[PDB]
């Protein structure tokens, strides 16, 4: 029950929900991105040299 | 938000269960507005008469002030308060109110928003403003410290800028976060330190001319060792203690109230008039963007 | 309740990310080949008379790191030691895991060497490898610019009347004729140094990542991302790793 309307003694205050999270992680990978994909069938591999 | 930093080396059996894993909520920010204002009052008389360069008194000193309180703007935006607010804790405000200071007026002390300094990653505080001598904390899932304190053991205590090697390693702190930064707004008093990237000690990418009539003396467009292209702003109203890398699509300005005319009472011959307006500051990530204070060297 | 729609799908995504990140750091982070099986290959008699019966009691696995595939020549446990130099090639005289002396740079900081370099790219040329990128982490990458022109003297790089700034040193050409091609990689670590090839490294590839959505039993409503995965090199010494020491 405010006499003098301020922002303090408001019993709403409803907040503002941004529309977005933001993230910074990146996943730039270049290792993986240029070795290549080989798909096996066991648990080992091997090779001679 | 951001993903966990417990990359390790997280190794499985073949024929084990699915374990509970590790995780963590986001975390929120929260920023206040604050209240511009510029004031005007001239007499009826001088606003009766007509100036010998110019129309009314009125127009030409609202015009006047209109200019000001934008100036005023750039300034605050760029400035390094401290978000000066009386509230606390008080922002998920779901479960009940904030009786502590509502039972008081116009009493009430005046609200500031957080400045670029206060945004990102600072150290502490000094009151009212961010406090330079002490270096920013890291992000938790990188390593990254958008907030450096200068050395300058390069350049001797004569001349004080702030360094040539410390502008590289905020770009290095910038790509191990992540963030994409691409503009380093500059005062103009220190521009010297950019274009004058010469006292290294005879080293270092220092200086030549081919005795041409075109003398430029001028650096605009930065490369990092990394790749990350820069391109150098000067601006008048910048303080000259900080450097700002930061990108124009990490920043909004947030406007509750926009400038409006106000007639106000005039109580005899005076002829009242006010400017005012409501206007805050928003950073997508306090780690987005790059402070480099300014230190003496050894 | 308003504003908190869903935390199931916004998860996922996240460790759907995070599963990948781990897999460029684990296989630049130099740990150990784990297994519980060994020389099981050349007895032609059965797959392993005294691991059977473990149902699911058995440790983990661990994948041959960048750093185990190479000449490590010895372990510091359960990772590759970052000390001790590779073996030499017994046909050559070519050693591809070597340890920066830092010549330069006095002890005050640690100082990765930022000279010698070319020793490396000696033995790998020693031995035969066709190596040509040079994988470092951005924490190192001012040491290559600094390479460009500083050599503690006069050595004069020079502006030309110019406004636009560099320092940035991408390729590089070693006194055989050599040329290679720096690259930055944020989950390097901050020791080490890769000089390789990309045709040399192979990503064995056995279980894809899947989600399956497991059993509730419950309010649980959980979900799990599994995958499985190997790394091969086709020769150790086709391939060097350059750490850092001070003293």
């Amino acid at each position: 029950n405010p006499t003098l309307f301020v922002s303090y003694d408001q019993n709403g205050k409803k907040l503002s929900f941004a529309n977005w999270i933001s993230v910074l992680s990146p996943q730039d990978t270049p290792f993986v991105s240029m070795t290549g994909k080989e798909s096996i069938n066991q648990t080992i591999f091997s090779w001679q040299t | 938000d951001a993903l966990a930093s417990v990359d390790g080396n997280n190794a499985h059996v073949e024929g084990s269960r699915a374990e509970d894993g590790e995780m963590k909520p986001t975390v929120i920010k929260s920023n206040v507005t604050q209240i511009l204002r510029k004031v005007v009052r001239v007499s009826d008389t001088a606003n009766t008469t007509a100036n010998y360069g110019r129309g009314r008194e009125l127009m030409y000193q609202l015009e006047k002030k209109g200019k000001e309180i934008k100036r005023d703007l750039e300034k605050i935006l760029l400035s390094g308060q401290a978000r000066t607010d009386v509230l606390a804790d008080q922002y998920l405000t779901n479960s009940a109110a904030d009786p502590a200071v509502a039972g008081l007026n116009d009493t009430h002390a005046a609200r500031k928003t957080g400045a670029f300094q206060f945004l990102c990653a600072h150290g502490g505080l000094a009151g009212g403003v961010v406090d330079k001598t002490k270096n920013g904390p890291a992000d938790p899932d990188t390593g990254a410290v958008t907030v450096k304190v200068a050395q300058n053991a390069s350049n001797p205590t004569t001349n004080i800028g702030f360094d040539e090697a410390d502008i590289f390693d905020m770009t290095l702190q910038l790509y191990t976060a992540g963030s994409e930064a691409d503009i380093i707004m500059i005062n103009p008093a220190h521009a010297k330190i950019f274009a004058g990237l010469q006292e290294n000690t005879q080293g270092s990418r220092k200086r030549i001319f081919e005795n041409t009539k075109q003398f430029i003396y001028e650096v605009n467009s930065i490369t990092d060792p990394l790749g990350q292209s820069y391109k150098i702003i000067v601006n008048r109203w910048m303080p000259t203690d900080a450097v700002y890398f930061f990108r124009s699509a990490d920043w909004t300005q947030m406007v509750l109230r926009a400038p409006k005319r106000t007639e106000l009472a005039k109580d005899g011959s005076y002829e009242k008039w006010m400017i005012e307006m409501e206007v805050g500051l928003r950073h997508r990530n306090p780690y987005a963007s790059g402070v480099l204070f300014t230190a003496a060297g050894k």
